[PDB]
């Protein structure tokens, strides 16, 4: 339909300012399709940061904190005297390292 | 596809001809690289119409000290690996020839050693040996603008 | 698959074939501007038509949309640490999801700061313009772009601005506002990208207002009346106050 | 075109000299700028036509530059190679070559590596009238050609003012403060 | 080979074909990994077969210029590389035609004017 | 070593 | 120290920019590890 | 990694490596400080448990 | 133990949730006054015996983590909420909500977390009748037992 109320008719092409999403791929003028564009570097920065740095340096600490906070470090609670009992240690062997 | 003016290329490199400047503009280099390539090609006598292949990557006509007007062919090379060397006799880039016997006539290859007494001072773009290194250090260096650099400081008493 | 007859498909095939045949690489244009004065190119055959320091004049750290996210980060970290909502083990980690994705808008903004033009020269021939920009980490980028690629945007940058009739320069000749220009194809660092928007800040010096206006309006400028100034003032990697 | 020409009468141009000044004022070997005008356009363009533009004075690279007495603008941007001056004992009447490029392996002196880099920075061959300890410039930016005039302090301040330099210095400071915090909390 | 590290930390001797029940889990994962490796081996041989159906002449990526010791070598490589890529991108439509074909792909509408 | 356990 | 000496000590290769950018991020990634290690050391002592 | 993943490919600002051979200032000395510390650590720990 | 600590924390949360009576409030006030004075307002390293110093510092560390740090965190959360509100309202970065609202949040939450965990800190001072700290705690404990008509440890 031509005349629809509430809709602005598109008389001319709109700029890139109005785009909701930013393309990570482009076209060379001779038809070559660029997958590795300058936008791809900025898009890959957060994924690489999380995979290489953030996950490998916080995941085990989070796991141990949650294990102590919720599971009481896996204690067998039916024990008599804390001062005479061995301590159920929190998690100490990192599972996010290869060894 | 941004082409430098052939007149401007001729002006920057005075001895270069119109056809060479136009052909250089018809290559894919950015205008800075177009002017630089024109400078190099004119100064070293490079033939810019020579198509790069796996026999020789470049051709250059130069007159020696006896005025013989010889030609020099810059070969296609390989990095330490004859197995990666394209031993071909065609002006093409592909590796079509496969030789079962690399040294067919049993003639050995050679790595010529140069006598130190018979060496010559480096003049094949000698000013580029450290270039890369320096340019890797100056990319992350911030330089004080001349508006802020102190000037006309007092002279040293003994110099 | 091809034996199925679709008129829209046939029209698309005809359009593609006709564009391949009739539309050529070499396109004739009548947008030519002849400046009223002699153009004084530098020793490198290009006249500086715009200069600025976009990073110096921009707010880098305390920008409103992003300080909000970066100030919300500690709240999420505290909510995970103390668990005031008495959530299970998975829900608190879902809370911890947020700090990883809250600095990304600032990354995009800091990237956008490098698309504000720092320098623009007009090369000889009047068909190429050299654009120099600089990132927030000191990297410098140079791009040669044809003059016809430039399309001015409006003041609000929401819609395209009419070429051949647009006033982004005041009466004196300086920029009236931060002008947005869209480029159909910009080759940045050797990779072609489509529909790239660049900005000319108001706090920037517009040398040669006629040449700047012609370049932005996508004109092929006639540089026949020229002189060359043999001034070797500049140097490579010259300090520029960012 | 027509719209630009309508307003072109009132447009005013601005000078192109910004944060760089004039090289010929602060540097010898650079002739003052000369306005070269093109000749008449050629009637016929031939494939073997060399340029007809007026010739330009060509100054070769000097082997070394003299001591410019407190007025030294580097011909090209040098590598800093240190923000501290050397305290070197110079003998009276002995010719010293000072490294201007900054890439010399032989400390402050030229060695030979300026010939192996793309730069117009040539060594400053100078002679002192009296032997003694001198502050030889090592940032290669001093107005005194081989001597230190405390320009390295300005260079350090400018580096700190930059966004990336500010981040670098604060990151190093926070690394050291993390070491200090660990040492302070070592008994908890 | 990571679950083998896990089992080694738990006290698993080497040359035993029967082990305590508490190891089986990681051992299964380890065995899984081996089979993944085997699949990769299959692909290896497949590519060799696929390499002789293809029957193409190899072209060196260096174009005969392994080292850019000088900027003239960089220029020669850049020129030859651009010519080579232009020759490769023949029979593949330009950017405008390709975008026209991609954007106008959908040709299924119920009602027309 | 000296401060390997860091605490 | 000596910028030129420290900019080509590592086999004549320049990684000084990445070394400089490493300190800022490395100043914070060790905090969770350090605090949980404090917890583990206290548990061992107990 | 970021640099080599973002700015070292041919289409993203490659470098003209013009260096014939490396000239280093105490190379291995910097590359052996980190391992040596490790050795120290390991040795000390072993001795204690021994 | 972790189970003992979790049980203490959750029982304190339940007690604070249900209410605190009147005589319980009086006993809590006595316990809080004793703990505040003898631990927070005193340098625990100034006690004569090593047992007193060690266990008073343990009690002070428990106070620091369970009252000081928790109150700082909750006040900082309140300050962050107010800061986000003010940043959204002013469409720019502001700094006033951090100090003032952080201090107000700390002053609001420190009494809450002290009232919640008063018994925990009071009992941790039970070093024995042989020491001055233990004698004072036992005097306060006898007063609280008189108030609540019960017997504690
Ligand atoms: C320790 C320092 C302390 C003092 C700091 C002082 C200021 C420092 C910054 C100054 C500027 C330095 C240069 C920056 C990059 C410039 C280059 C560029 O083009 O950038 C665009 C560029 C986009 O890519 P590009 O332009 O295509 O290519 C880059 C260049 O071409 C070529 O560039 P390149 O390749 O050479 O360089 C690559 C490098 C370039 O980047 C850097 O060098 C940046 C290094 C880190 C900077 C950290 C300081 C940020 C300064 C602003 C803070 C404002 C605070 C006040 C306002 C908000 C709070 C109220 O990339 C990276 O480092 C990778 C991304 C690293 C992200 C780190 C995120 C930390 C988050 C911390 C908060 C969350 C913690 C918990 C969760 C943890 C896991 C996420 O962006 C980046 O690369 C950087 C991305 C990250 C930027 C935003 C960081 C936000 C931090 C928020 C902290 C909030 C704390 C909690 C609240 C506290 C108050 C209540
Ligand atoms: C509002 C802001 C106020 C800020 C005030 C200044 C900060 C003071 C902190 C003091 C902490 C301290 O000394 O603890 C010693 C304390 C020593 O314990 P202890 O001596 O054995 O005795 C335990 C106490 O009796 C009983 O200890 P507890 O069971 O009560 O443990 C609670 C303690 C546990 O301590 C912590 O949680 C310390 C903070 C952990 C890291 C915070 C984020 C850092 C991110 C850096 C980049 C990572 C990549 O948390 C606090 O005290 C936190 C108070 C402030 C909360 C709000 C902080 C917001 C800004 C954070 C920056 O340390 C611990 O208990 C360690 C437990 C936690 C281990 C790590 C857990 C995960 C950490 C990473 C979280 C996520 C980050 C990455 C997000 C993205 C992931 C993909
Ligand atoms: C030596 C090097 C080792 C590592 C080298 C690299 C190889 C390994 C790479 C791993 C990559 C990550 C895999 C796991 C992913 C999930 C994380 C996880 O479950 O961790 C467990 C941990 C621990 O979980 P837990 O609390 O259950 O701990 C286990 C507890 N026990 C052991 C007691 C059972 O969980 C978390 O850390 C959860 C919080 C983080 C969630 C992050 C979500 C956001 C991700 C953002 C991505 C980047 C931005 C994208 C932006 C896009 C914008 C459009
Ligand atoms: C190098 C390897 C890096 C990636 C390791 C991935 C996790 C491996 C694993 O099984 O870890 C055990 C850990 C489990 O920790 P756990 O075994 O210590 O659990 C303690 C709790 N009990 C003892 C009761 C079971 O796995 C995870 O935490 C999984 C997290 C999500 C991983 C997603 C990967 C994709
Ligand atoms: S002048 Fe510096 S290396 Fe020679
Ligand atoms: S080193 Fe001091 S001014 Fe150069």
């Amino acid at each position: 339909p031509n005349n629809i109320k509430g809709l602005i008719p598109k008389t001319c092409r709109l700029p890139a300012t109005r785009n909701w999403y930013r393309r990570t791929s482009s076209f060379e003028r001779n038809g070559f399709f660029n997958i590795h564009t300058p936008v791809l570097n900025t898009k890959m920065i957060p994924w690489l940061l999380f995979i290489v740095l953030t996950w490998g340096w916080s995941s085990f600490q989070i796991g141990g904190y949650n294990y102590e906070r919720f599971d009481d470090n896996g204690e067998r609670r039916n024990t008599l005297y804390w001062k005479l009992s061995p301590v159920e240690f929190p998690q100490s062997k990192l599972w996010n390292r290869p060894s | 596809y941004c082409q430098m003016d052939p007149e401007e290329i001729m002006r920057r490199v005075p001895g270069i001809t119109r056809k060479e400047a136009e052909f250089i503009t018809k290559l894919g280099l950015s205008p800075q690289e177009q002017v630089d390539f024109a400078y190099i090609a004119y100064n070293i006598g490079l033939d810019i119409f020579y198509f790069t292949n796996q026999m020789f990557v470049a051709r250059q006509v130069v007159t020696n000290s006896k005025g013989e007007k010889v030609e020099v062919l810059w070969n296609a090379q390989c990095y330490e690996d004859i197995a990666q060397l394209n031993v071909g006799f065609a002006p093409v880039l592909e590796s079509v020839d496969y030789h079962w016997e690399i040294f067919l006539w049993a003639d050995p290859p050679i790595k010529p050693n140069n006598d130190f007494d018979l060496n010559v001072p480096c003049t094949w773009f000698e000013y580029e040996q450290e270039w890369w290194m320096e340019s890797c250090i100056q990319e992350d260096q911030f330089n004080l603008p001349e508006d802020e650099r102190p000037y006309n400081t007092p002279r040293n008493p003994h110099c | 698959l091809n034996h199925v007859q679709n008129m829209l498909e046939e029209n698309l095939k005809y359009d593609a074939q006709k564009y391949n045949d009739e539309v050529a690489v070499i396109q004739k244009t009548s947008r030519i501007y002849k400046p009223t004065y002699t153009i004084e190119f530098n020793r490198e055959g290009e006249v500086l038509v715009y200069s600025a320091d976009p990073i110096k004049n921009s707010v880098v750290y305390f920008k409103y949309p992003y300080v909000l996210y970066e100030a919300a980060i500690p709240l999420f970290i505290w909510a995970w640490i103390y668990n005031p909502l008495e959530l299970s083990k998975n829900a608190v980690n879902s809370l911890l999801i947020y700090p990883n994705i809250a600095w990304i808008p600032r990354m995009w903004y800091w990237r956008s700061l490098q698309y504000k033009i720092q320098k623009m020269y007009l090369l000889r021939g009047g068909k190429v313009a050299k654009i120099e920009t600089q990132s927030l980490a000191g990297d410098r980028f140079t791009s040669w772009v044809e003059t016809y690629q430039f399309h001015p945007l409006t003041q609000d940058q929401k819609n395209f601005d009419n070429q051949d009739n647009a006033e982004f320069l005041e009466d004196e000749g300086q920029l009236k506002y931060e002008l947005g220009v869209q480029l159909d194809n910009l080759q940045e660092m050797g990779t072609t990208s489509q529909d790239i928007v660049i900005n000319f800040m108001k706090e920037g010096t517009v040398h040669h207002p006629e040449l700047f206006e012609a370049i932005v309006k996508g004109y092929n400028i006639d540089t026949s009346d020229y002189v060359i100034n043999t001034a070797n003032n500049l140097r490579a990697r010259e300090g520029n106050h960012n | 075109m027509s719209a630009i020409l309508k307003r072109a009468a009132k447009y005013k141009r601005v000078s192109s000299i910004l944060c760089e000044g004039e090289a010929h004022l602060r540097d010898p070997f650079t002739p003052p700028p000369v306005i070269l005008k093109p000749p008449a356009p050629r009637k016929d363009k031939k494939p073997d036509d060399i340029t007809d533009f007026p010739a330009q004075k060509l100054i070769p690279l000097p082997e070394s530059i003299p001591y410019q007495e407190g007025k030294y603008r580097p011909a090209s941007i040098p590598m800093v190679a240190g923000f501290f001056p050397y305290n070197c004992y110079l003998q009276q009447g002995k010719v010293y070559s000072w490294c201007s490029c900054g890439i010399s392996q032989s400390g402050p002196w030229c060695d030979g590596l300026c010939n192996s880099v793309v730069t117009r920075c040539r060594p400053v061959v100078f002679n002192v009238s009296q032997s003694g300890y001198y502050k030889i410039c090592n940032c290669k930016f001093s107005a005194n050609a081989p001597f230190c005039n405390n320009t390295h302090r300005k260079m350090v301040r400018y580096h700190h003012q930059t966004h990336r330099g500010f981040y670098e210095i604060w990151g190093a400071a926070l690394f050291v403060l993390g070491w200090v915090y660990m040492g302070f909390n070592y008994y908890t | 080979f990571v679950p083998l590290f896990y089992l080694g930390f738990s006290g698993m001797p080497r040359r035993i074909h029967d082990y305590p029940v508490v190891f089986m889990g990681w051992h299964s994962m380890s065995t899984t990994g081996h089979f993944i490796t085997l699949v990769g081996i299959i692909f290896f041989f497949l590519m060799m077969f696929d390499s002789h159906i293809e029957r193409r002449a190899s072209t060196s990526t260096t174009l005969g210029l392994p080292r850019w010791y000088k900027r003239i070598s960089y220029y020669i490589f850049k020129i030859r590389y651009l010519q080579h890529t232009k020759s490769k991108m023949n029979g593949i439509p330009g950017s405008t035609v390709r975008l026209m074909l991609i954007n106008r792909h959908f040709v299924e509408y119920e009602v027309y004017e | 070593a000296l401060f390997f356990m860091a605490n | 120290r000596n910028r030129y000496w420290w900019y080509r000590s590592l086999y004549d290769d320049y990684v000084a920019r990445e070394a400089k950018l490493a300190f800022g991020i490395a100043a914070f990634i060790w905090l969770p590890h350090y605090y949980w290690g404090i917890h583990l050391n206290r548990a061992f002592e107990v | 990694i970021l640099k080599v993943a973002r700015f070292r490919v041919l289409k993203m600002r490659p470098k003209i490596s013009t260096s014939y051979r490396p000239h280093g200032k105490w190379g291995d000395f910097l590359a052996c400080i980190i391992p040596l510390i490790w050795c120290i650590n390991i040795l000390t720990n072993s001795n204690l448990i021994l | 133990s972790c189970t003992t600590r979790r049980f203490i924390d959750e029982k304190e949360k339940l007690e604070y949730s249900r209410g605190y009576n009147q005589q319980e409030l009086e006993a809590s006030k006595l316990r809080k006054d004793f703990v505040k004075k003898y631990i927070v307002d005193f340098d625990t390293t100034l006690y004569k015996t090593q047992v007193e110093r060690d266990w008073a510092y343990i009690a002070k560390r428990e106070y620091r983590y369970e009252v000081q740090l928790k109150s700082i965190g909750y006040g900082g959360a309140l300050a962050n909420a107010v800061l986000l509100w003010r940043i959204y309202a002013n469409k720019k970065m502001v700094f006033w909500p951090i100090p003032i609202v952080g201090a107000l949040g700390y002053l609001y939450f420190q009494p809450v977390f002290f009232q919640k965990s008063n018994k925990r800190f009071f009992d941790m001072c039970n070093v024995g009748e042989e020491y001055y700290l233990g004698r004072e705690r036992n005097k306060i404990l006898r007063e609280c037992n008189k108030i609540l008509n019960v017997e504690d440890f």
